[PDB]
């Protein structure tokens, strides 16, 4: 989410 | 003194990382679970919706990164002063990162709201789009030092061992986005800006229990005071040092993952770019539990080494490492032989299914770099952090696909087997350059 940069937007 | 969670740091270094990192992983998979029902609702918005949304989705990963950064330098640093068992400072880099929320979070609205007209403009777009774009840029940049602030205040709790209120925070803020966003994209028909404002006020909504927490009911290890207070100029380097590194990292990624794209274009295509983003990913969720994990061990070693323990670090360390080692390979394995099931269930089905079947085998190397990495912010040095993680990501992972592209017979396969050995030889270097640094730290 917010927390963690690398997920990223999916 | 004392608290649940500044005993847990304090005690068993095993006990500590399977009770932080649990709670950890669940507050980032809620976290993954609103990106993927905001991404079934946005989806059915149109393509002028979804062109809105990738011209700020790289600035938005860009507050991201300068939150979560801020955060982890202060949850090390945090770490590091309550093992040493030097109260005052920890109350002091609580109060530090707290001012630093404040001026971060202000200057990323202040600096981009006036610069955002230019920036969509610049990037191959007229608005038409361009304009229902900054609507939705002025919505997320309004509320751009609650990011900040939320991020903070969870380091804050990461910091002193209190994952559960942590997690809370995590689960409250994603848990309302989810509420909120059928309710004002649908519902209300506001459209792909309403979906905006369901994030910003699930945004604001977190600040104010996590403002209620570290103001009101003032229930923390840390006390937050501005009496009489004192600028310290050693604070603001030991959370800079982790938390510049970190946000740098996410940059390394972004760019690499650029490149990778363009890999994927020429092999490729359009075709090439669709299986490698879905592939990517469905590869990319399994990376979650692994980030929960170098949350907690950040923490953990960051106390032992405020302990001078390097026993209890070294150990926390490898158990983490044993853990996400064991959980990826569940998650490997379900991946590879449900393939075809997995990659229906997400939809180009026949080269899907054949990237399921090669990528995420990095998964299970994966925690013997990310650990080390984790380890290395945790006793401060966040440089070595951002040096694992440019040699992972772009000399090792672009590295390797751009060789095994141009110059093999390989097409899209060299892309998958280029990501996959690439940080395979990273996962090595970096564990290896782990036992090194633990080795340096028992002579010191
Ligand atoms: C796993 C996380 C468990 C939760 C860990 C935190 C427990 C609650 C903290 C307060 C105490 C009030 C102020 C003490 C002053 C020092
Ligand atoms: C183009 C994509 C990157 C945009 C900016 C990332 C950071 C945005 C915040 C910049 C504020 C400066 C502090
Ligand atoms: C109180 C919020 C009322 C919202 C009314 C929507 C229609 C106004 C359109 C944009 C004006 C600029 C404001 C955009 C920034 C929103 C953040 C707020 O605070
Ligand atoms: C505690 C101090 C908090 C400081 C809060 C200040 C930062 C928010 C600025 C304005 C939001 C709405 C601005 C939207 C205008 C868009 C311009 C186009
Ligand atoms: C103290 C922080 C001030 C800055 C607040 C930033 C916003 C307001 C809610 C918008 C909800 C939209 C519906
Ligand atoms: C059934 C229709 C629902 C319509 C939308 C509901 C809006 C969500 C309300 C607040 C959630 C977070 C606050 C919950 C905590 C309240 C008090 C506590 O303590
Ligand atoms: C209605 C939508 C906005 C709701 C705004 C709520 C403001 C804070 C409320 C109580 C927090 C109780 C915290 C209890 C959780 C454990 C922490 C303790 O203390
Ligand atoms: C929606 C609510 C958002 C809340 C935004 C909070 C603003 C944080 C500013 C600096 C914190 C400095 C803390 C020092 C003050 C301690 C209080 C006493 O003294
Ligand atoms: C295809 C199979 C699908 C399944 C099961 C997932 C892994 C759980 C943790 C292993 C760690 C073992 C150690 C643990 C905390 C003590």
């Amino acid at each position: 989410x917010v927390y963690s940069a690398v997920c990223l937007y999916v | 003194k004392t608290t649940k969670g500044v005993q847990l740091l304090r005690g068993d270094p095993k006990k500590a990382i399977v009770r932080l990192s649990i709670p950890m992983m669940i507050g980032m998979s809620v976290q993954t679970l609103y990106n993927l029902a905001d991404g079934i609702w946005v989806s059915g918005l149109g393509p002028e919706s979804l062109a809105a949304v990738g011209l700020f989705f790289p600035v938005f990963m860009g507050i991201i990164a300068l939150a979560a950064g801020l955060g982890v330098g202060t949850s090390s640093a945090i770490a590091r002063r309550i093992g040493a068992r030097d109260k005052e400072g920890a109350d002091n880099v609580a109060v530090h990162s707290l001012i630093l929320s404040l001026i971060l979070g202000v200057t990323i609205t202040i600096t981009m709201l006036p610069a955002i007209d230019s920036l969509f403009r610049s990037m191959g777009a007229k608005g038409e789009a361009v304009e229902l774009a900054i609507e939705y840029a002025r919505v997320l940049l309004a509320g751009a030092f609650i990011i900040v602030f939320n991020n903070v205040g969870n380091g804050i709790l990461r910091g002193e061992g209190d994952a559960n209120r942590a997690m809370l925070a995590m689960v409250l803020g994603s848990g309302l986005n989810i509420v909120l966003d059928p309710i004002f994209i649908y519902t209300l028909g506001f459209g792909v800006v309403g979906a905006a404002y369901a994030t910003l006020l699930s945004m604001v909504v977190t600040s104010l229990f996590i403002a209620y927490w570290l103001f009101v009911k003032r229930d923390t290890y840390v006390d937050i005071t501005l009496r009489d207070f004192s600028p310290s100029r050693e604070i603001l380097k030991d959370i800079l040092r982790v938390g510049l590194p970190s946000s740098l990292s996410q940059l390394s990624m972004s760019i690499a993952m650029f490149f990778l794209n363009s890999v994927a274009i020429t092999a490729g295509g359009e075709n090439g770019v669709a299986v490698f983003t879905s592939a990517w990913r469905i590869t990319m969720l399994g990376i979650v539990p692994i980030l929960g994990m170098a949350a907690a061990t950040t923490s953990v070693t960051g106390a032992a080494y405020g302990e001078r323990n390097v026993e209890k670090l070294e150990t926390a360390y490898l158990y983490a490492i044993k853990i996400a080692f064991m959980i990826e390979l569940a998650v490997v394995a379900f991946i590879m032989l449900f393939a075809p099931q997995v990659a229906y269930l997400f939809t180009i089905k026949g080269d899907l299914i054949s990237a399921l079947r090669t990528l995420p085998v990095f998964l299970v190397l994966t925690p013997f770099g990310m650990m080390t990495s984790a380890m290395f912010q945790g006793i401060g040095e966040g440089e070595k952090s951002l040096i694992l993680t440019i040699f992972r990501t772009l000399v090792m992972q672009v590295g390797f696909a751009y060789i095994f592209v141009h110059y093999t017979t390989l097409g899209l396969r060299g892309v998958w087997i280029g990501i996959v050995i690439g940080n395979m030889v990273a996962a090595i270097v970096g564990f290896l350059w782990g036992r090194m640094r633990i080795s340096a730290l028992k002579k010191t």
